[PDB]
RNA sequence: GUGAAACUAAGUGGAGGUCCGAACCGACUGAUGUUGAAGAAUCAGCGGAUGAGUUGUGGUUAGGGGUGAAAUGCCACUCG
RNA sequence: CAGGGCCUAAGAUCAGGCCGAAAGGCGUAGUCGAUGGACAACAGGUGAAUAUUCCUGUACUACCCCUUGUUGGUCCCGAGGGACGGAGGAGGCUAGGUUAGCCGAAAGAUGGUUAUCGGUUCAAGGACGCAAGGUGACCCGGGUAAGAAGGGGUAGAGAAAAUGCCUCGAGCCAAUGUUCGAGUACCAGGCGCUACGGCGCUGAAGUAACCGAUGCCAUACUCCCAGGAAAAGCUCGAACGACCUUCAACAAAAGGGUACCUGUACCCGAAACCGACACAGGUAGGUAGGUAGAGAAUACCUAGGGGCGCGA
RNA sequence: GACCAGGCCCGGGCGACUGUUUACCAAAAACACAGGUCUCCGCAAAGUCGUAAGACCAUGUAUGGGGGCUGACGCCUGCC
RNA sequence: UUACUGUUCCCUGGGAUUGGCUUAUUCUAACCUUGUGUCAGGACCUACGGGCCAAGGGACAUUCU
């Protein structure tokens, strides 16, 4: 029941990166690119995003930069579509 | 009578030869894994050095 | 096969605090620690021989022992045992080889081994190869008899003792043909103080093969070589011994 | 084949040398303890040098 | 072969701090260098090379000390 | 994949306990501690810089759900097992290599010539199973009664185990191999485009023999003395004690679903580590081609990487 | 036929031999060595390190352990 | 080092720890040693150890002065 750590469960998702690789990605993959917390999980950024915009998530891959800072893949299922959730937002 | 004994013998070994070779199976993969050289998409390139 | 185990005090010679007390002693093969019985308890059963297996941490051979309620044991080698023997610990046994029984029950003059000095701590005397102990007499409390060494003590009667000699008598008779026959059981080189230099100890220096150049023979503590009974003077065990050795 | 007389620094790897001289090291005992005590008055930045974490980019293993 | 042994001829077997010789570990001679390419190396030969062998990783022994197949040698280019 | 969430050696700490001007020292269980044990994946493709990590295809491990059955389980505890040396050479295989055949292309201004050039490839895993190899009692090929691997039963402090007794059992051991995986996928070559990058179609044949490992079967066998780790996972099982419970727990097949933390760049027989230098040096381990050769020596070459950072 | 790839013989001294040693001027005739001898130690052992508790020796028991000298083997090892 | 002055290991005596009956020897109760003997908590201590009961020594020795 009990999570891995506790914190600010918003703070998980600082903000996206625009890159034109990244973007390049989106299409391919069905994938969006996101910086998250040091102290962040798949597990909650599975949970966060099936939270914010209501949409299943296929599978998470992270890293951490050599800045200290933690970087997140999240590949959508093929239902849905990461262009049309990126629109939404506001970022192609 | 004795047909179930022999019958169900050769099942038994079966199950244990099939389980026994997989052992032996896996444990080869660990093995050369720790020496580097399992891989044969590096081996094939490597194969004449 | 459960009485042999890898557990065992390593790094010999070295003490608590890592340095070397007892010289010369490292390197050599590996061995496994095997489970002596010496107390010879499980009284009224009889077990029989089996193996005669390779003990490393001693002088002499072992046997299995194979006892009906299906334990298993290790005891010393007897000289002339053979597969088949059996062994019993008791009071009323007969006096053959290979049994255990105190010193009460045995008649004078009988050949000794494994004796115990005090109940329950079990046998410590006449362990190693060849080694024999002969009853020579019992008065009242205790028994004296005579050591491999040939010093006659005074041991209590109720102290337990096996019958016979150990076995692989004839082990002196081969001689290590080189050194590295001696590495090999955790040996190092032994070397001669009349070399050293004068700090290192008491003979070292002088230029050439320098004589003792001492009133005596000194250890590398001070202490003279030869001569000096190291016995402590009034020792708790001083009236259980009847003579010295010789 | 040989090594020349002054590599002393063999490049061991940062698990032992913590084991070494790290922070839990000094804490320990009593030297130590007084050991950074004058580190701080004497006011340096980095206490341990030979210190390294359990994981991260430093961890050796 | 003998009463039985001792002894003795072949074959099998593949022992050894065995032999030659690379890697590896060593460093006997000479040259070169000697404000060196290098605070001990290069070049040509040399020794051991299944052993008392070599080596990695992780550890132990700390100075009125430790360690030393013992040179007063080594113990962070520093050791009476 | 590697390490941790599992185990333990060396060794370091140590509840209590012992000792001691202080600091502290010794030390029991216990806990840390890989250099070991245990544990589940490959091929191909994509490409400014990463991929056994992303995509495709085919698998595996653990957990959960579902469907029946069982209906006391889960720890503690007991036992088995894990579990191990060196040397030596023989045998059976494969990797790999060579040649041949097949397919395609080729005129390389010379005296002659195609004898020339290139390709001939594919894993983890699933399913089946093996000798003329090794092993297993009986004879000089046959016969025969015990006997191997591997099972069962029984007695005693006595569940399992151990020991003893009785009994079934000619077959067993595993590298390799067959088949699916494995598609006109990959591929020489050819047809067109160009900013010359590659793109887009097309894409034949894809076999055999010999040599043969320092690698696999293999802690297989033989010999010898110096006599060759531990714990957990795993498996079997009673009592005592502890916790929990009619499913809410154990157990079996298929199907379906789900999937923690850190490392991953680059150099690494070096210009990036260690030597104060872009230093003729030192740096564990893996992969091991062709000709000659006993050979990983040596000489010349392939793949691939270089022409040594002042020159005339 | 290249590269690669043992020079040999007679005699003597020391040490038996394989090995180890002064990292950076000494690899030896020095050290070690198998063996031999003397002496100490009966286990709560001697010895060794510690203020002490205690540890090593040893989970060993006089065919074993510690210490001194000598140093294969062969002939010997005298007198006070 | 058979230089001077000292320290330490070690040996010996007096005193404390330390007691009883006899003519120096014995006795057991202090003290020393040992137990894979036994009991012990939620459980284990066959992991040191603790309590109990035994065995061997014994007022010696160890320790302090
Ligand atoms: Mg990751
Ligand atoms: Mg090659
Ligand atoms: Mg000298
Ligand atoms: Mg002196
Ligand atoms: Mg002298
Ligand atoms: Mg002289
Ligand atoms: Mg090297
Ligand atoms: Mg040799
Ligand atoms: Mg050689
Ligand atoms: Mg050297
Ligand atoms: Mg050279
Ligand atoms: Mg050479
Ligand atoms: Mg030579
Ligand atoms: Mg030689
Ligand atoms: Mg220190
Ligand atoms: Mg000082
Ligand atoms: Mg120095
Ligand atoms: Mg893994
Ligand atoms: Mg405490
Ligand atoms: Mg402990
Ligand atoms: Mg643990
Ligand atoms: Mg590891
Ligand atoms: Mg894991
Ligand atoms: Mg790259
Ligand atoms: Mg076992
Ligand atoms: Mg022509
Ligand atoms: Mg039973
Ligand atoms: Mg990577
Ligand atoms: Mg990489
Ligand atoms: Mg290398
Ligand atoms: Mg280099
Ligand atoms: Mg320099
Ligand atoms: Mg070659
Ligand atoms: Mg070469
Ligand atoms: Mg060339
Ligand atoms: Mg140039
Ligand atoms: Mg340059
Ligand atoms: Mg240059
Ligand atoms: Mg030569
Ligand atoms: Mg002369
Ligand atoms: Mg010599
Ligand atoms: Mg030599
Ligand atoms: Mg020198
Ligand atoms: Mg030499
Ligand atoms: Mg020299
Ligand atoms: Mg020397
Ligand atoms: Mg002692
Ligand atoms: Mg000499
Ligand atoms: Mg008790
Ligand atoms: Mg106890």
């Amino acid at each position: 029941k009990y999570p891995r750590r506790i914190l600010d469960v918003y703070q998980i998702l600082q903000s996206p990166i625009i890159t034109e690789a990244a973007i390049k990605n989106i299409a391919d993959e069905n994938s969006l690119l996101f910086t998250v917390d040091v102290r962040a999980d798949k597990k909650m950024i599975r949970e966060a995003i099936s939270n914010f915009f209501g949409v299943k998530v296929r599978k998470v891959n992270t890293l951490i930069r050599p800045d200290g800072t933690k970087k997140a893949y999240i590949m959508l299922n093929k239902e849905y579509n990461a262009s049309e959730l990126a629109k939404k937002i506001g970022i192609f | 009578s004795k047909l179930q004994l022999k019958l169900e013998q050769k099942i038994k070994m079966k199950m244990a030869k099939k389980i026994r070779l997989r052992r032996n199976r896996l444990m080869r993969k660990r093995k050369l894994r720790k020496r580097g050289a399992w891989p044969p998409s590096k081996m094939k390139k490597l194969k004449n050095v | 096969n459960n009485l042999i185990s890898g557990q065992r005090r390593c790094g010999k010679g070295r003490n608590a605090r890592g340095i070397i007390t007892a010289r010369h002693r490292g390197g050599g093969h590996k061995r496994l620690y095997r489970k002596i019985d010496f107390r010879r308890n499980e009284k009224d059963i009889y077990g029989k021989i089996v193996t005669i297996e390779y003990d490393p941490n001693r002088n002499a051979y072992i046997c299995l022992i194979h006892y009906g309620d299906g334990e298993k044991r290790y005891i010393l080698h007897p000289r002339g045992a053979i597969i088949g023997d059996t062994i019993v610990s008791g009071t009323e046994v007969p006096i053959k080889m290979g049994n255990a029984l105190p010193l009460t029950d045995m008649p004078l003059g009988t050949a000794i081994h494994n004796i115990e000095i005090t109940l329950g701590r079990g046998g410590q005397l006449a362990r190693a190869a060849g080694a024999v102990a002969k009853l020579i007499a019992k008065e009242g409390k205790s028994a004296t008899l005579k050591l491999p060494s040939g010093e006659v003590r005074l041991i209590s009667k109720n102290c337990s003792a096996t019958v016979g000699q150990v076995g692989n008598v004839g082990v002196n008779q081969k001689r290590l043909g080189r050194a590295g026959s001696k590495r090999w059981l955790g040996k190092r080189p032994v070397v001669r103080g009349v070399v050293m230099n004068p700090v290192d100890h008491p003979h070292g220096g002088g230029e050439g093969r320098a004589p003792i150049g001492r009133k005596s023979p000194t250890t590398p503590w001070g202490y003279p070589a030869l001569g000096r009974r190291s016995r402590k003077r009034n020792k708790y065990s001083d009236n259980f011994i009847i003579r010295r050795r010789s | 084949g040989k090594a020349a007389l002054c590599l002393t620094k063999r490049s061991r790897s940062r698990k032992s040398l913590a084991r070494t001289h790290g922070f839990r090291l000094r804490m320990s005992t009593t030297s130590g303890r007084a050991l950074l005590k004058r580190r701080r008055a004497k006011g340096r930045k980095i206490l341990c040098t030979k210190t390294n974490p359990s994981s991260g980019k430093r961890a050796s293993p």
